[PDB]
DNA sequence: TTTTTTTTTTTTTCTAATGCGAGCACTGCTAGCAGTGCTCGCATTAGATTT
């Protein structure tokens, strides 16, 4: 980076400062210069001599200038081969040395300089300039005209065109051209009182208009309507005449594109965006750049799948798009987290574990292809059962990719000389990529830029080795430096940034994003540059360039000038500010004009009134009715007209009574699935609406702790093993081989704690467990036949166990199974032993009461299929547990208990910060966005009616 | 080591990369003999073979190349079993060395499961001989000679597990209807839960329709007609196979709630699904299999129906012959010798085809191809048969003649199209002629043949086509996947036409009604001017035209040509070289499995 | 040319997980028990030191020696607990006679509670010192506890074992400070290095 | 929830062939259908076909003109904006919908594939980045709003009428991090010594 | 109050363009 | 080198602090017993910030 910066400095010195280099080559110092010269003068010298040792040509332009000028100065006749005449058009800035060379060259051949001069009279170092808008923004042109005037052998004729002040814009342009000042300061009291000194401004006049918007979206949306109005107003106007200039085109590109694309056919305006970053094939470039960083990468699964996203890299290993849907879940489930192999893990100085690496996952999938997981571990690795059929061929392709990813990640590590880096890019491209009609252009561009970098390096004869991190970071910077401006004047309206030395007259000139800080654009000098210490005339800087571009844009506008900027932030409703240029412009406008009828007002009041009349404050939203009121500010988009008119109807209540007829046969699984979640059942079963949320992303790192469904499944396996009195050590080895448990001793500690916690419940279950078999359920209730199967029906009763906390839903499921068992006819009690000594116990019941409660449940199911059954088994369960009294078999009424039950219901519904509440659910959000007390009362009533027998018969 | 050598085989497209990776990982750094053995085993298992006999490991060209590295081994068994990657089943290892063969650990378990299910699990169920004979006599009138359908019915009623093999148009569905009728009529008071399954949704719907229409004709009481199965399902839906995971709703612990099960088109049943189905059956369920042994083998690795029916050639057991003679009231021939009594008795073969007579050219050609005799095939071609045709296809000028003949083949359909007829007749007409090609792409293939036929219909005025539209009226399509919402299955054809309300695709549902679907509603589909022989299974066309490519590919085999021949109802045409057809018929498909040894020992 | 990142949460968590992998993984199961009791994993470990990671590092009062590893601290604490257990083992019988003879209010110190506490402390002392957990009854047998509850102007039971228990329970026994210091240094170093990279 | 509804909408538009995804997108609150509407629409084939057709046309618009044009056409045809403004509270809903649409356009410009945008949206829904400035929720309305502001963010500001509903509420600091009264240096005590506390 | 959006009497023209032989042939 | 299938859900913090209930030793009042002072144990409830 230091070499690059110093090279840029020396290039600038060559162009602008030849005397310095002439002195430095001899070895002397320039007097009265910057402090950094002490280390810059020798280096430059040490460069010249260096390039003489290699034998390269000595000549550079700095020494060549004087010899070139002296040759033509003393030449008696014209040298052969020179062109007849030259034109210099559109260039308002040249270095003084180029002007000296062209002056010396003018003798033999004629040179015509076309200089767009905004002012008629001599305005460079006038013998502050007369006009304020010219003095402020004319630094770039003052030096140029001062240089042009100093030419000895120059014959110049002035060809100006007078401007008639019939408009505000034409008034400003005439003030600039005639080099006169119109603003009234108001020094005299007589001058300050009357406002007649200013110029009359027509109210209908709209040549110059300033517009305040909220967001860039709103800004472009207002610009589109204003352009449509300008086109409709003037028949002679055409789209190509309009130009739209932005501070940074890449920031406004998506908004410009969306706004100008959303227009309907009758309202369509053709547009063309210029100077936008050239992005011919983004994904191939990005994939290759990522491939170059292989040695440093940790090879997270998501990163490799991001490489496989590229269709070319997948086609190379014949991995189809459909196979990627499989390889996603395979990578996720097998346990691949990070690291390509054990060696890569050790290279990062982290302890080699042997699990959760691409090698581990690949071995797991291959073993699962060979051996079923039911067999067991082979080399402390559990085979992955999923990839078992012909589809497993995908593995062979994936394992073929990683192998390559291995080889290259070892090849690119070592530093190499430049000439050894030449075949790397081509080999990598042809190995990793299979080209196509579209990608070939990008691949050729990649090879061309890589070859150009290495060619410059070899031409400089760089001996020492170069790391890949250098060439990668050079190629990345070189690939995005390209810009595509070939559609500048194609015919549609031109969208493009403000570029210096491009000043073309247009009828309509629009400027966007004039916020303070965005424009002008600031690029500070390097800080050790000697030019910026003692500047001279002709030195170029970005600030002066932008300040002069703003003047060029004003001068080139022939009919209408449009200026916009963000006034208030849409997010925070803060206050932004316009650029200092826009501020000086509006100040001069308001100080030089007065609206009709304000003659009596003083200078400041009429100035503020004019400034408020020209500045337009647009609404924050498009559907604001102010847009559609009749006037000049009226919009053209009729899509937001019904919204502004407030003519839409509100969303009716989602709940609607639907017809339903109970069939003759209802499977027991249907009732169970319904009562698990009655609202979700109406959504999924009645009208078949399923709200499938997106699956979870692959975890970043290997399991450190276990929580949620992971530890729930582990506890379920462990419990089902302990109740069978099976060996737990086998299950521990199996889980450790699968990689689910944490590494090493922590896995054993977790397993021991879980073993104790599950052993308590296993002892409780074994105390009552008896050998039982399943049975068939054929039943009749309320003219409806129920057919089902009940598993594990032992002579004692229905025994169930789950490693979960005590919840009402499980009690409801057990109650349904218990009612089915009793009504079917049996002598037994139902038990459920949940974690932390949770117990749901139901004593036996007679056939009649069983059928009665089952008929009640079926009626509830029918009502649910008709309209959504508002029964929240958790919150309503809390309310009913608070209100109900088991001793008296009656629910309490006193208002204190009611308040306590409401508090309990709200706590269960909303939930704490740590645990999500019952209310946070996709199905409940659909029915209501916010819980109302009336809905609460309805929920309480229904939940009480349906859940009363559970708490009544629970013991 | 041998890794660098195995890297070369992938370049020559002899060894899959999966095989190389599996060998490198599992075999590891053992003797290169073990690595090579593992690579060859993985290759053979990928190509469809179940096992790998050690005799095969004796000098694949890669083995000849690696003879130098592996050196000379006095016993391959010793070297292999020495490594950890190979065992005899005592400890879980990726590879298993059983007898003289090698197995993948997954394949060995499935093989053993199928073997023990077909040998020991099945039993002989006993019923009254007089009552069963009376029922069958009421079902089958002719007692003058041996009726193979009656023998098959007796077999399926006697044994728990039975398989019935026969060619297309041999009356399989009718026999199954008679069987199920006699079964229901036999058990009056006991509950009989009948289940019908097929490996494909299309075959499932065909089985529903055929079994329904067959059982409705046979005289039954309202009690019996209440036990008729409602619908037939797929094997996956039967076992409740989840889409993503391999977990089954009905595992070994949770058996199926069935009394009798009927699996149609067992030829497509592969070994893994066979084992997984076997695992979910209870001990009282009677299973019936249907399929043609000569039909093209299943997709995935394995061949069950073929390996089973291989023993049917031996014949019935001595005592079983007399038993069936006593049951059917006729004389049943006896197979000589005793090799495996259970398997030989559980198999029946239907040798009579009611559809096409023996004198018809199609049957003689199918028999000659099944026998593998090229001279017989050429003799059948030379004989004066009006329903078989052959055209030489070597030069493109013969390809153009084939296209000209396909023109006349689709003639009636094209005329009914340009005459603005109703979609019902158009669909009924479209199934009269069909092209069957082996490959998918290239000059001879669905992808190429569709484009060529469309260009030929654009050259001669038959059907107007728009380039941008892509949905010109008249184009036939076939569905790629199953769709439950629209009620249309994979492998079902439809005709795109404009009846006036809009361009819509018309399908023929099994109930005879026609259903119109919008082009947007349609799932993945493809133009069906020519079908592959694989996807043509189950279908039946009035005029079929087979196209075999000039080159030599492992796809063209004996069973493929056999299926393509049996595809046609009345008229069959072939387009192939004289030498290529003979070379294909001469080579029989083999998938090496230990079943041949297991059933004998 | 420098880049700006506003959120360093990912880099910080990755450095913490790297520290956990390097240090907590090799540990034997017995030190692993003590580490697991304090923090379940790197997520919980980052939660304690998140505030201290941001900004300037905080001076730690009484920092552990630079060479003290985790095993050294574990052995030191195990030795202290072993000494206390042995002193209890030797004086398991004299304490009853000492308490009965000396004058202390038995309303505050019930005989049944005393016997239960003695039994629990004996069972704990005979238990192998796998973990740093101490029974609550040791708080009852501390010299300060006995001195707090005694007859006005009466003999107070005093034994060297009581003074040892008082000295032991004076300060908690834990590896927390050492692990926190090591992590606070290593995670910061790692984050700075990765950001420089 | 508007993010999830927009995801469902895009997911249906991408593949209108699947009835489940289309029905899921239709039944969102954003569309505003009732239960009787969905019931009748699941039975009549013509209405379902018309919906499929309009979604297929939205897919064509989405392929040709980009993202924002498709969502704009959808809002216009379904009258989403008008109905949301009519419904009580729907103004915030519509603002969030517009904001998500702008973000989707910005992210779809860079991503060339149409499916990559759905992948990006699902990814962002899974792990929302609160620290992101662009993802900050915009102001609901430009009308008069009661400004709830934290005490730290109110430094140097000015407010005519001020409320402090919970000024009395406090917390006791458990952690031991202080400053030495002599050296004036930040001191963290990894031990819970009560002096530090 | 009554609200009405404006309409466009004169349609903008995209006749003007710059093309090569390839665009004309296409 | 050819290809078949299938749709559903599962979990939820931890530490701490108190209120009461049961048991017990002491002790004062009229040797036992009621009060009292105390203490341990189980269940119940509360709370966890700020650019
Ligand atoms: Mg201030």
């Amino acid at each position: 980076q230091l070499s690059s910066k110093a090279a840029d400095l020396f290039d600038q010195y060559l162009v602008y400062r030849p005397d310095w280099l002439a002195q430095w080559e001899t070895g002397h110092l320039v007097e009265g210069l910057g402090e950094a010269q002490a280390w810059q003068a020798p280096l430059w010298k040490a460069l010249v001599e260096y390039t003489h040792q290699l034998g390269q040509p000595r000549w550079h332009r700095a020494n060549l200038y004087q010899r070139f000028i002296e040759t033509l100065e003393s030449a008696t006749t014209c040298p052969p081969g020179l062109p007849s005449r030259v034109f210099i058009c559109g260039i308002s800035a040249l270095p003084p040395v180029y002007l000296q060379a062209l002056q010396a060259l003018g003798k033999h051949i004629e040179i015509h300089l076309l200089f767009t001069n905004p002012c008629r009279y001599y305005w460079g170092d006038i013998k502050d300039v007369g006009n304020p808008l010219l003095a402020s923004w004319g630094k770039l042109g003052r030096d140029y005209i001062y240089l042009l005037s100093d030419l000895e052998s120059s014959q110049e004729l002035d060809a100006f065109v007078d401007v008639t002040p019939d408009n505000l814009l034409h008034n400003i342009q005439s003030d600039i051209l005639e080099l006169e000042n119109r603003a009234v300061a108001g020094v005299n009291i007589e001058e300050f009182s009357r406002s007649d000194n200013k110029r009359p401004l027509d109210p209908l006049d709209s040549s110059i208009t300033f517009h305040v918007c909220h967001s860039p979206q709103r800004e472009v949306e207002v610009l589109h309507d204003r352009l449509l109005a300008m086109l409709e107003e003037d028949p002679t106007l055409t789209p190509r005449d309009i130009i739209v200039m932005v501070a940074d085109i890449d920031s406004y590109s998506p908004f410009i594109q969306a706004v100008f694309g959303s227009a309907p056919a009758d309202r369509y305006l053709p547009y063309a965006i210029s100077d936008r970053r050239a992005r011919q094939s983004h994904p191939v470039l990005e994939a290759f750049i990522s491939l170059l960083s292989l040695p440093d990468s940790r090879f997270v699964s998501e990163d490799v799948l991001a490489l496989l996203d590229v269709p070319v890299l997948a086609a190379r290993f014949d991995i189809t798009e459909e196979g990627l849907r499989y390889l996603r879940q395979w990578v996720n489930e097998s346990g691949i987290r990070w690291g390509i192999d054990d060696d890569n893990v050790r290279e990062l100085e982290l302890p080699a574990t042997g699990q959760h690496t691409w090698r581990f996952g690949l071995t797991r999938m291959l073993l699962g292809y060979a051996m079923e997981s039911a067999q067991g571990e082979w080399q402390s690795v559990l085979p992955y059962d999923e990839s078992s059929g012909l589809i497993a061929e995908l593995v062979g392709h994936l394992a073929s990719l990683l192998m390559q990813l291995n080889i290259w990640r070892r090849g690119l590590a070592q530093e190499r000389p430049l000439e050894e880096w030449l075949p790397v890019c081509r080999d990598m491209l042809n190995a990793f990529f299979l080209p196509d009609a579209e990608t070939e252009a990008a691949m050729t561009l990649i090879e061309q830029q890589w070859q150009a970098i290495i060619a410059e390096g070899l031409g400089a004869q760089y001996g020492d080795a170069v790391p890949l991190s250098l060439l990668r970071d050079e190629l990345a910077q070189r690939l995005d430096q390209e810009r595509i401006s070939q559609r500048f004047l194609a015919g549609p309206v031109n969208i493009c940034t403000l570029m210096p030395m491009r000043s073309i007259p247009f009828k309509v000139v629009c400027l966007l994003g004039m916020n303070d800080g965005v424009y002008p654009r600031q690029l500070a000098p390097l800080g050790f540059d000697l030019m910026s210490q003692k500047p001279k005339r002709g030195d170029r800087s970005r600030r002066d360039d932008d300040r002069y571009l703003f003047l060029e844009a004003l001068i080139s506008a022939q009919q209408k000038l449009y200026i916009s900027y963000i006034g208030r932030s849409i997010q925070d409703n803060s206050e932004r500010f316009p650029s200092v240029l826009v501020q000086e412009l509006i100040d001069y406008i308001g100080q030089s004009h007065y609206l009709p009828g304000d003659e009596a007002l003083n200078c400041d009041e009429s100035e503020a009134r004019v400034k408020a009349h020209l500045t337009c404050l647009h609404t924050r939203m498009p559907f604001d009715p102010q847009n559609y009121q009749p006037g000049e500010r009226q919009s053209y988009a009729r899509e937001w007209l019904p919204a502004a008119s407030q003519a839409g109807k509100a969303h009716s209540e989602f709940v609607q009574p639907l017809p339903f007829t109970l069939p003759e046969t209802v499977p027991l699984e249907t009732l169970q699935r319904f009562w698990a979640h009655p609202v979700r059942a109406f959504f999924q079963m009645r009208l078949q609406v399923n709200f499938r949320t997106e699956d979870s992303e692959i975890p970043d790192t290997e399991p450190f702790i276990l929580e949620g469904l992971s530890r729930y499944q582990i506890n379920q396996q462990l419990l089902n093993a302990l109740v069978e009195q099976d060996d737990a050590e086998r299950l521990f080895r199996r889980f450790r081989a699968a990689g689910d448990l944490p590494y090493g001793a922590f896995g054993e500690i977790f397993w021991e704690t879980q073993c104790q916690e599950m052993q308590q419940l296993a002892d409780r279950v074994i105390a009552c467990r008896q050998p039982g078999q399943s049975m068939e359920i054929d039943l009749a209730c309320n003219g409806v036949q129920i057919t089902g199967w009940l598993p594990q029906v032992q002579p004692d009763g229905l025994l169930r166990w789950r490693p979960s906390l005590l919840s009402v839903a499980q009690g409801m499921q057990l109650w349904l199974e218990h009612l089915v068992y009793c009504a079917s006819g049996g002598n037994g009690e139902s038990r459920l032993f949940l974690r932390k000594d949770g117990e749901w116990r139901f004593p036996p019941l007679a056939a009649e009461q069983a059928l009665h409660y089952l008929s009640q449940l079926i009626e509830g199911y029918r009502e649910g299929m008709s309209a959504p059954l508002l029964v929240l088994p958790e919150s309503g369960g809390a309310w009913l547990k608070t209100c109900y009294d088991a001793q008296n078999d009656a629910m309490l009424d006193d208002d204190s208990t009611l308040q306590k039950a409401r508090t309990k219901f709200l706590q269960a519904y909303e939930g704490n910060m740590m645990v999500r509440g019952e209310g946070d659910d996709i199905w409940y959000q659909r029915l209501w966005r916010q819980l109302t007390p009336e809905t609460m009362e309805a929920i309480v009533e229904q939940s009480q009616r349906f859940l009363l027998p559970l708490f009544r018969f629970n013991q | 080591k041998l890794q660098k050598q195995l890297l070369e085989a992938v370049e020559h497209k002899q060894l899959r990369p999966l095989d190389v990776q599996f060998a490198l990982t599992v075999a590891g750094d053992e003797h290169p003999a073990v690595t090579l053995a593992a690579a060859l085993l993985s290759h053979d298992a990928g190509e469809g073979h179940v096992c790998l006999p050690l005799s095969r490991l004796e000098n694949h060209p890669l083995l000849a190349t690696c003879v130098s590295e592996i050196g000379e081994l006095q016993n391959w068994e010793e070297c292999l079993l020495a490594s950890q990657a190979v065992s005899r089943g005592d400890e879980p290892t990726p590879m298993i060395l059983c007898g003289d063969r090698l197995y993948l650990n997954r394949m060995w378990c499935n093989e053993r499961t199928v073997a023990r299910f077909f040998n020991e699990v099945n039993h002989a169920i006993e019923v009254d001989e007089a009552l069963l004979a009376q029922t069958l006599d009421k079902l089958f009138p002719v007692s003058d000679e041996i009726n193979w359908q009656k023998v098959a019915a007796a077999v399926a009623l006697t044994r728990r597990i039975s398989v019935i093999s026969g060619g297309p148009g041999t009356g399989k569905t009718t026999t199954v209807a008679k069987l199920l009728a006699a079964l229901i009529q036999m058990a009056d008071g006991e509950r009989c839960r009948i289940r019908l399954a097929a490996p494909t949704g299309k075959a499932a719907a065909r089985l529903t329709e055929s079994l329904g229409k067959a059982l409705r004709q046979l005289p039954l009481t309202d009690e019996q007609k209440k036990r008729i199965p409602e619908d037939a399902s797929t094997l996956h839906r039967l076992l409740g196979a989840q889409p993503g995971s391999q977990r089954l709703r009905h595992h070994a612990g949770n058996p199926l709630h069935l009394d009798v099960l009927v699996v149609d088109e067992a030829s497509m049943i592969d070994l893994p699904m066979m084992s997984r189905l076997i695992d979910a059956l209870p001990d009282h369920a009677r299973v019936i299999f249907l399929g043609d042994r000569d039909q093209l083998a299943s997709v995935e690795a394995g061949a069950v129906l073929g390996d089973i029916c291989a023993y049917a050639n031996a014949g019935f057991t001595a005592e079983r012959a007399r038993q069936l003679s006593r049951l059917t009231g006729t004389h049943v021939p006896a197979g000589t010798g005793t090799e495996a009594a259970s398997l030989r008795d559980s198999l029946c073969l239907l040798q009579k085809s009611y559809r096409f007579g023996s004198d018809s050219g199609i049957g003689q050609l199918a028999a000659a191809i099944n026998r593998g005799d090229k001279t017989a095939v050429k003799t059948v071609f030379q004989q004066d048969f009006t329903d078989i045709e052959k055209r030489l296809l070597q030069s493109g000028e013969d390809y153009i003649a084939m296209l000209e003949e396909a023109l006349a083949g689709y003639g009636r359909y094209l005329d009914l199209l340009q005459a603005r007829a109703e979609p019902d007749l158009i669909i009924q007409a479209f199934n009269e002629y069909q092209l069957l090609c082996a490959l998918r792409e290239g000059p001879f293939g669905v992808a190429g043949l569709n484009e060529r036929i469309e260009q030929f219909m654009q050259q001669k005025r038959k059907i107007h086509r728009h380039p941008h539209s892509r949905w010109y009226e008249g184009r036939p399509v076939m569905i790629a996947r199953n769709d439950s919402a629209l009620g249309l299955f994979n492998g079902d054809i439809g005709i795109a036409l404009d009846r006036g309300q809009g361009t819509r695709v018309w399908f023929a549902m099994p109930d005879g009604n026609i259903k119109s679907v919008q082009p947007s509603r349609l799932p993945e589909h493809e133009t069906t001017w020519a079908m592959t022989v694989h996807k043509s299974q189950g279908s039946e066309f009035d005029h079929a035209a087979l196209i075999l490519p000039s080159q030599r590919t492992p796809v063209v085999t004996r069973e493929l040509v056999y299926t393509a021949v049996t595809r046609a109802r009345r008229r069959l045409s072939l387009y192939a070289d004289e030498r290529i057809l003979s070379a294909a018929i001469a080579t029989r498909t083999e998938r090496r499995s230990g079943l041949a040894a297991l059933f004998s020992s | 040319e420098q880049q700006l990142i506003e959120d360093e949460s990912l880099l910080r968590y990755q450095a913490c997980a790297d520290f956990w992998r390097r240090h907590c993984y090799p540990l034997p199961r017995e030190i692993a028990q003590v580490v697991f009791e304090t923090w379940k994993g790197p997520q919980a470990l980052l939660r304690d030191i998140n505030r201290y990671l941001q900004g300037e590092a905080p001076v730690i009062k009484a920092p552990p020696p630079d060479d003290e590893t985790l095993a050294s601290r574990h052995a030191q604490i195990v030795a202290r607990i072993d000494t206390v257990k042995q002193q209890w083992r030797d004086a398991v019988g004299e304490l009853d006679a000492l308490i009965e003879s000396s004058g202390i209010d038995r309303r505050k110190f019930n005989r049944s509670n005393q016997a239960k506490w003695i039994d629990k402390i004996s069972a704990w002392a005979e238990e192998e010192t796998n973990s740093y957990q101490l029974p609550e009854s040791l708080e009852k047998f501390s010299q300060r506890f006995l001195e707090d509850r005694t007859k006005a102007g009466g003999e107070t039971p005093r034994h060297p074992l009581f003074e040892a228990i008082d000295q032991l329970l004076a300060e908690p026994l834990s590896i927390r400070d050492l692990v926190i210091t090591r992590a606070l240094a290593e995670i910061r170093e790692t984050v700075a290095r990765e950001k420089r990279r | 929830l508007e993010a999830q509804e927009m995801l469902w909408l895009l997911q249906a538009v991408m593949t209108p062939e699947r009835e489940n995804t289309l029905r899921s997108a239709l039944a969102t609150s954003m569309m505003g259908l009732n239960a009787l509407d969905i019931e009748t629409l699941n039975n009549d084939e013509h209405a379902w076909d018309v919906v499929v057709e309009e979604f297929d046309g939205y897919r064509q618009i989405w392929r040709k003109r980009g993202v924002m044009p498709m969502l704009r056409a959808l809002m216009s045809a379904r009258n989403i904006a008008e109905n949301l403004l009519a419904t009580a509270g729907g103004e915030r809903r519509l603002t969030d919908i517009l904001h998500i649409s702008e973000l989707l356009q910005e992210a779809g410009t860079q991503l060339e594939s149409e499916h990559a945008l759905v992948r990006w949206l699902s990814q962002h829904i899974l792990e929302p980045d609160s620290n992101a400035s662009s993802q900050q929720m915009r102001l609901e309305s430009d009308k008069h709003l009661v400004q709830i502001v934290t005490i730290h963010k109110s430094k140097g500001l000015e407010y005519p009428l001020v409320w402090l509903p919970f000024i009395t509420n406090f917390r006791v600091q458990e952690q031991a991090f202080y400053h030495d009264r002599h050296s004036f240096e930040a001191v963290l005590d990894l031990n819970a010594a009560p002096e530090s506390v | 109050a009554e609200l009405n959006a404006k309409t466009l009497q004169r349609l903008p023209g995209d006749n003007w363009r710059v093309t090569s032989y390839s665009g004309l042939q296409q």
